[PDB]
């Protein structure tokens, strides 16, 4: 049984910000997005933007309603990166795909944390479930 | 595209 090992594979279950925005008022937003991954902007280093791979483990409420695209929302994503779990507004989710470097960093962070990687089959099944639902 | 804002 084969584990994820390439960014191209993990990109298959990467949700863009556009999609999150399109879907954020849908009735089964939580079920759909949970198990997917995102490329999240976590801040700047030397005034340059830094991004990480993270898995969505749930949907939660933020303190404030905020502006997201042309709507308004109270939803935040519970995100996991190795052992680091944090809540992020949807606005910091990128529309660009993972780089190989971001992916490798994630892999190493998952190993250091003693976390099991997703299998290729889990990925493909998740993706398929989303494509079928649309 | 439309610049992704950074957390913080």
């Amino acid at each position: 049984t084969h584990m994820v090992s390439l960014p191209e594979e993990l990109n298959r279950v990467r949700l863009s910000r556009h999609k999150l925005e399109r879907w954020c008022h849908m009735p089964f937003f939580a079920k759909t997005v949970t198990g997917c991954f995102v490329r999240i902007g976590i801040g700047n280093h030397n005034s340059k933007p830094v991004y990480r791979v993270a898995e969505i483990t749930g949907v939660v409420e933020t303190a404030k309603v905020y502006q997201l695209g042309g709507t308004r929302t109270n939803k935040g994503l519970q995100l996991r990166h190795g052992n680091d779990q944090r809540v992020f507004r949807l606005e910091f989710v990128s529309n660009q795909e993972f780089t190989e470097s971001e992916f490798m960093k994630w892999k190493e962070a998952m190993f250091s944390a003693g976390m099991q990687l997703p299998t290729l089959d889990e990925i493909n099944k998740k993706e398929l479930s989303i494509k079928e639902a649309l | 595209g439309s610049r992704t804002p950074m957390y913080g």
